[PDB]
């Protein structure tokens, strides 16, 4: 059973310093890559940092570069993410993302659950639709998501990921590369799209798909998510 | 009484004789004088695989025409990207003295097999990033010769205690089993339907099996050595046949006999893998002279010669497309060639 | 012993039902191999070379 | 590259360093193969150090692996050629088996075929001849003439041993590269290891010489 | 002087040719899987009798002038040491190998258990920059005393003509590099060959043959070290007895020369034949 607990947070002076815990276990971690991904409180997601398989391929974010600093245990099988100069823009839920290269892609398959964190005091656009969708079960609903930059690479292969955020609950990737389906995701879902316009078609809809949808683009580490697309029930 | 019926078997064998001649009105050499000649084909080689630290003796191709999978006595598992030449998975294993290797159609499994009579099988989308072993396959008393996949609950295998047996995934046991080769097989091809397999043996016979019953619909004789290697042709109702000696034998399932022969007095080396095209118009085959040779299946005429191997070449492959041919020898290495 | 005469009787039945098979003669089966070659030249590679614009090698 | 592209070609960097560090201590591992012919005396040496059976022990800091094939009941051409390479063989006759066509004349020709095999034309063979306690007790009632009728000596232990020896020792043509050491061992001989390492460094001395180019 | 011209062409005829056949075999071997570390001390061997070889046309040019000519000032500092420490290099390297040959007979089971290649590049280092560093403090002087400061280029040292002053100087180098560069390697490359030849043919379980191949072998190579790498620096300890540079040292840079040259075919071995079977073959087609 593959799981992932987060501890470490609590009140932070600003200024000061924290470090953050991200314990694996059920998988192995010496080939798992790993991300850092925050939600600002009633905000979307952006992300922080990236460790390689053999930590020696080490990416940042532009707002957390020299600030943030990231580091692995493989025999312990802990992340560790120690944090300097501390402001207010940092309050958000920390998420530890493993990533591998699977069926040719780099998909963010599992989500830890995240630790609560608050402070008491070229870059490719992805652009997606209204962030408010009244939908009722047993309708489609098609989600539109833009991008600055085409997303087609020269090898013919799409950099698209959909995520599902459920309330209360950490997100869950559905759709990787905008036509393949993840592991333990009904055939409901499907993609589409053809270099910058893309769309998420939902056959049948149901009472437990409702939640907050997200679009990230792999093709440029500055992976930047998507404003984000709320579903409601009509009722 | 025994010598009786060992004297109606040969009354039998002389029977199919006869009806066989009877059959055989022309050959493919006369009917084939009209049609215009291949020619020659220059092969030039390029993606070169390395990493293999011993004698490579088997590679199959996946469905998709770009991972590949290879085997060596180092005892590890490589799945290559013939694209961009990489390594997607590293497969140890726990005996080296491995010399068959398969691939799933689905590409979920990968099976191995060797001395040690258990034929291995490994799980590829697991949810850890580890490859773990699935089932093993025991209750062969001869070596592991050959492996293929059906489905992704059954599996054809071949050992060297005169038996094929049909396997199943969830329950380690033997659905059908293949009596009748007095001799080591060492080689085995599936037909394109997945319903019939021929067996090369070390009686120089090669033998058509019926998975969904298990007996023998027909034997196929003509060689003088142990047959190392067979692959059926791309259409069904034909196959190629190569042997310990330096010639190869086409038969036909409906006629039941050696259509075509290709031999040439320059070889005095035998065949360690046969491999057709797409078209079926390419026959390709491998030899112990570290040359690969390119026959054309319809003339007996040599169209062109793979020659980038120091070592004796073991194992061959053509994709599922024919758009690429990728050869595997002794010196732990793998090559792939194309035209231009 | 025994295992002699079950083996010889197993081989004289392996054999009775193979001679008493359907056959078709060569020529026919050979024109059939040379119809698939010619039909799937085309789509053949291997036989005719692909440009490298469209060759992944 | 692409970003997930640098990142696969990564990890195939990282299982080359992996190959590479395997192959490195598999190097350093000196590989052996038994040959009993018919059990005599195949497993009363192993214990004083499935189809194949690996045996591995440490002596003077060397890792040996013993690989047998006695029970792979199939054609030996057909796998002769897996164990190319090798740095010795390891080869038990028994002593006692003239009296019991004979066994130890199929010892004598597969013996020949091995010695004489293309994949084996410079591998060290090390022959041992176990089973000498039963010999004693044997050779005073049933002489040597049964086993070998081209026989003048007498029954003494001595020089009837030395025969048996010598008639596995004119065996193979290639003398002139291929060398094949003798051994009188039993069940209380405690010195069996001791001579397959002797034996062993001779093979990586030739070894060590065809690496530096001077061989 | 009218014979020096005339070996220097045939070395260079003859080494450069066999260098770029070695090189090539010699980079397959490291590139190739577990390299060992003899390979590195070979290929590095190799580079440096190549670099020999580079600088063999500048030596052609002398010898052969008449007086007189185009040349420059830099390039005769650079070439003479290039061309002067890839000697010394050499010399080091080759100890190197009569190293490893020695450890391979005496300590076969210590040999395998415990080569790497890191070994290997420590060992042609340690040739590098003792070599090199010895020649690059030498040169430096030279300019940090000549008139001409602030500069590492040199402005002496064209033809070797040390007129009156620079003799008191010159001669102790001159010993120093005799007695640590050569005379080190010296007494660990005869030690070494000798205990191997005593070993190997008193080894019991070696071939006939085996030993015949392999002590006249040793011996060739030591007795190469003692003749190309032996008339230049002996003249160093002539050259202080005698309070003058000796006017020989012409002679014994070609012998040093030679042994770039017959390096490769010390190390065309049973290889050879196939290159015959291959020059055989090329011939027909
Ligand atoms: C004069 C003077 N003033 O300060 C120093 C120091 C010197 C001085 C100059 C020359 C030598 C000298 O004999 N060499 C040196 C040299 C290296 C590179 C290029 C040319 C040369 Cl000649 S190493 C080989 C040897 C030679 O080439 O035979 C010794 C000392």
């Amino acid at each position: 059973d593959v799981q992932l607990v987060e501890s470490g947070g609590g009140l932070v002076q600003p200024g000061g310093s924290r470090k953050l815990s991200c314990s694996a276990s059920g998988f192995a971690f010496s080939s798992f890559g790993m991300h850092w991904v925050r939600q600002a409180p009633e905000k979307g997601l952006e992300w922080v940092a990236y460790i390689s398989s053999g930590s020696g391929t080490i990416y940042y974010a532009d707002t957390v570069k020299g600030r943030f600093t990231i580091s692995r245990d493989d025999p312990k099988n802990t992340l560790f993410l120690q944090m300097t100069s501390l402001r207010s823009e940092d309050t958000a839920m920390y998420y530890c993302v493993r990533s591998i290269y699977y069926y040719g892609s780099s998909p963010f398959d599992f989500w830890g659950q995240g630790t609560t964190l608050t402070v008491s005091s070229s870059d490719i656009v992805m652009t997606q639709a209204t962030s408010s969708v009244p939908v009722t079960p047993g309708e489609s609903v098609s989600i539109s998501c833009r991008s600055s930059k085409s997303l087609l690479h020269s090898n013919g292969n799409t950099y698209l990921y959909w995520f599902l955020q459920r309330p209360g609950q950490s997100p869950q990737l559905l759709i990787y590369r905008m036509s393949n389906l993840a592991s333990g995701v009904p055939d409901r879902f499907s993609g589409s799209g053809s270099g910058t316009a893309f769309t998420l078609t939902i056959s049948r809809l149901e009472a437990e798909d409702v939640g907050v949808y997200y679009c990230m683009q792999h093709l440029e580490y500055p992976l930047t998510f998507g404003a984000g697309t709320k579903l409601e029930l009509k009722a | 009484e025994l010598d009786q019926l060992r004297q109606e078997a040969e009354q039998l064998k002389n029977q199919i004789r006869d009806a066989r001649k009877a059959c055989a009105d022309a050959t493919l050499s006369q009917i084939t004088n009209n049609i215009d000649p291949v020619g020659r084909i220059q092969m030039r080689t390029r993606r070169t695989l390395r990493g293999h630290l011993a004698k490579i003796y088997a590679m199959h191709w996946g469905t998709d025409s770009r991972l590949l999978v290879s085997a060596s006595q180092d005892g590890k598992l490589i799945i290559w990207d013939s694209y961009t030449t990489n390594k997607v998975h590293a497969i140890p294993l726990r005996s080296s003295w491995v010399m068959t290797c398969a691939y799933a159609p689905s590409g979920n499994y990968v099976a191995c097999g060797g001395l040690d009579n258990i034929c291995s099988i490994y799980n590829l989308k697991t949810r850890e990033g580890n490859v773990r072993v699935s089932r093993e396959l025991a209750g062969h008393t001869g070596y592991l010769s050959c492996c293929r996949f059906l489905d992704d609950n059954q599996i054809v295998t071949s050992s060297g205690d005169t038996t094929c047996a049909l396997w199943d995934i969830e329950t380690g046991q033997q659905t059908t089993t293949f009596t009748g080769h007095t001799g080591d097989v060492m080689s085995l091809s599936l037909a394109p339907d997945t319903r019939l397999f021929v067996s090369g043996a070390c009686d120089a016979s090669a033998k058509l099996w019926d998975v969904r019953e298990g007996m023998c619909r027909q034997t196929f004789t003509g060689h003088e050595s142990d047959i190392n290697a067979i692959c059926f042709f791309p259409n069904g109702n034909a196959f190629a046949t190569g042997s310990d000696d330096a010639t190869c034998r086409l038969f036909d399932l409906r006629a039941d006999q050696e259509l075509m022969t290709y031999s040439h007095d320059n070889i005095i080396c035998g065949i360690t893998s046969v491999s057709f095209s797409k078209s079926g118009r390419l026959l390709l085959a491998g030899y112990d002279d570290f040359n690969c040779n390119v026959w054309d299946a319809l003339k007996a005429d040599r169209a062109g010669v793979l020659a980038g191997h120091d070592n004796r070449v073991s194992c061959l492959g053509v994709t599922d497309d024919g758009m690429a041919v990728a050869t595997g020898s002794w010196d732990s290495f793998l090559k792939i060639w194309n035209g231009s | 012993n025994t295992a002699s005469i079950a083996q010889a009787r197993k081989l004289v039945e392996q054999l009775k039902m193979e001679a008493n098979i359907d056959r078709i003669k060569v020529s026919k089966a050979a024109a059939d191999l040379m119809a698939y070659c010619e039909a799937h030249a085309k789509e053949d590679p291997l036989l005719t070379p692909v440009p490298a614009s469209e060759n992944p090698f | 590259l692409s970003a997930e592209d640098k990142a696969a070609v990564e990890r195939s960097k990282m299982i080359d360093r992996n190959l590479r560090e395997d192959g490195e201590k598999a190097a350093r591992e000196v590989k052996l193969l038994l040959l009993g012919a018919g059990e005599s005396g195949k497993s009363t040496i192993v214990k004083q150090m499935t189809g194949i059976v690996e045996t591995h022990f440490t002596f003077k800091d060397l890792h040996f692996k013993m690989f047998d094939v006695g029970g792979q009941r199939s054609e030996r051409k057909k796998w002769i050629h897996c164990f190319e390479g090798v740095t010795a063989i390891i080869f038990c006759v028994a002593l006692s088996d003239y009296d019991l066509m004979n066994r130890m004349h199929e010892s004598m020709k597969l013996f020949d075929s091995i010695c004489n095999n293309k994949w084996f034309t410079d591998t060290s063979i090390i022959l041992f001849l176990n089973k000498k306690d039963l010999f004693e007790e044997k050779i005073k009632k049933s002489p040597l003439t049964i086993c070998y009728p081209e026989y003048a000596g007498s029954n003494t232990y001595e020089e009837a041993a030395a025969y048996i020896q010598c008639q596995f020792e004119d065996l193979n043509k290639r003398k002139d590269t291929k060398e094949i050491y003798t051994h009188f061992t039993c069940a209380t001989d405690t010195k069996n290891v001791q001579f397959v390492f002797d034996a062993v460094t001779d093979v990586i001395i030739k070894n060590n010489l065809k690496d530096c180019g001077l061989f | 002087s009218s014979l020096i011209l005339m070996a220097y062409i045939i070395i260079f005829l003859t080494g450069l040719p066999a260098n770029l056949l070695a090189l090539r075999a010699f980079v397959g071997v490291v590139r190739q899987p577990q390299p060992a570390p003899v390979h590195i001390l070979l290929l590095s061997l190799t580079l440096a009798d190549l670099l020999l070889l580079l600088l063999l046309p500048f030596k052609i040019i002398e010898a052969a002038s008449n007086f007189r000519w185009y040349l420059p000032k830099i390039v005769c500092a650079l070439t003479g040491f290039g061309f002067y420490s890839s000697i010394y290099c050499s010399t080091w390297l080759l100890a190197g190998i009569s190293i490893e040959r020695y450890l391979g007979v005496a300590f076969p089971v210590q040999y395998k258990l415990s080569r790497r290649p890191l070994y290997g590049v420590i060992a042609a280092l340690v040739a590098w920059v003792m070599s090199f560093g010895h020649c690059t403090i030498v040169i430096i002087v030279q300019y940090l005393n000549t008139t001409e400061q602030v500069r590492n280029g040199n402005e002496i040292t064209c033809y070797e003509n040390f007129t009156d002053e620079q003799l008191d100087v010159v001669l102790p180098v001159r010993l120093e590099l005799c007695l640590v560069l050569f005379f080190i390697p010296m007494a660990v490359t005869i030690f070494c060959y000798w205990r191997f030849v005593w070993i190997m043919l008193t080894q019991p379980h070696v071939g006939a043959q085996r030993r015949r191949r392999a002590v006249g072998l040793a011996v060739v190579t030591l007795l190469n070290f003692l003749v190309c790498f032996g008339p230049y620096n002996v003249s160093h300890l002539v050259g202080f007895y005698q309070r003058k540079s000796p006017w020989w040292r012409s002679i014994a840079v070609v012998f040093s020369s030679l042994n770039a040259s017959l390096d490769p075919l010390l190390f065309y071995f049973s290889s050879s034949v196939v290159r015959r079977a291959f020059g055989r073959g090329l011939q027909v087609l």
